[PDB]
């Protein structure tokens, strides 16, 4: 071979689409449990105040 | 009755009462209900607002306690008499309440709940009182004052 091997030069670009759209969902998920819970502090906090 | 003392190793270190079709007891008062009926029922852990509930049997839901959010100033009373409620905080003069008296509903002049007592605070002249009552809105909030202790 002339050329040269890379740990990212196999991966096309639906694969990349794949993996952006595992690790975006996954995180949306959390983060969209994390703004639930952070959302509803505020409203218990509120209800006191 | 209404009010079931909560019981560890035989002797009462807090109540439970029936307000509303609902069994609340104290989250930290640890022990078995005084009853034989309310006692078989599975609770639900409130403990934002250090409380336990449960669903009053069908035949016990009509003889409870009825609420209200409805807190004009003036005296309230409970188990042990009169209860101040001004500046918004539930208070006993000195030495009335204490340890024990963990989950006694304070009533109005009607009769009907309008907080949970929890714990307290000394002050100068009278002790202020951790309660569980409902805001202007009607919603549940833990109402205490700064340094309660639990009872």
């Amino acid at each position: 071979a002339q050329h040269t091997e890379s740990f990212t030069s196999a991966i096309s670009a639906t694969a990349w689409s794949w993996i952006k759209v595992l690790v975006g969902g996954t995180s949306a998920f959390i983060v969209l449990g994390l703004i639930a819970t952070a959302v509803v502090a505020l409203v218990l906090f509120f209800h006191r105040h | 009755d209404k009010t079931f003392p909560i019981m560890l190793n035989g002797q009462v270190n807090g109540y439970a009462c029936v307000v509303g079709g609902r069994v609340f007891k104290p989250l930290h008062v640890e022990g078995r209900i005084d009853n034989e009926q309310l006692a078989a029922i599975k609770l639900k852990k409130a403990s934002i607002y250090d409380l336990e509930y449960g669903d009053v049997p069908q035949c016990m839901k009509s003889d409870t306690l009825q609420y209200t959010s409805d807190k004009p100033p003036g005296f309230y009373n409970w188990h042990h008499g009169a209860v101040q409620y001004e500046n918004n905080r539930f208070t006993v003069p000195r030495g009335v309440g204490g340890k024990g008296d963990s989950g006694r509903p304070i009533l109005d002049n009607k009769g009907r709940v309008v907080a949970i007592v929890l714990g307290g605070v000394n002050e100068g002249s009278r002790t202020a009182l951790s309660v569980v009552t409902w805001n202007q809105k009607g919603v549940t909030v833990k109402d205490t004052p700064e340094g309660s202790e639990p009872w």
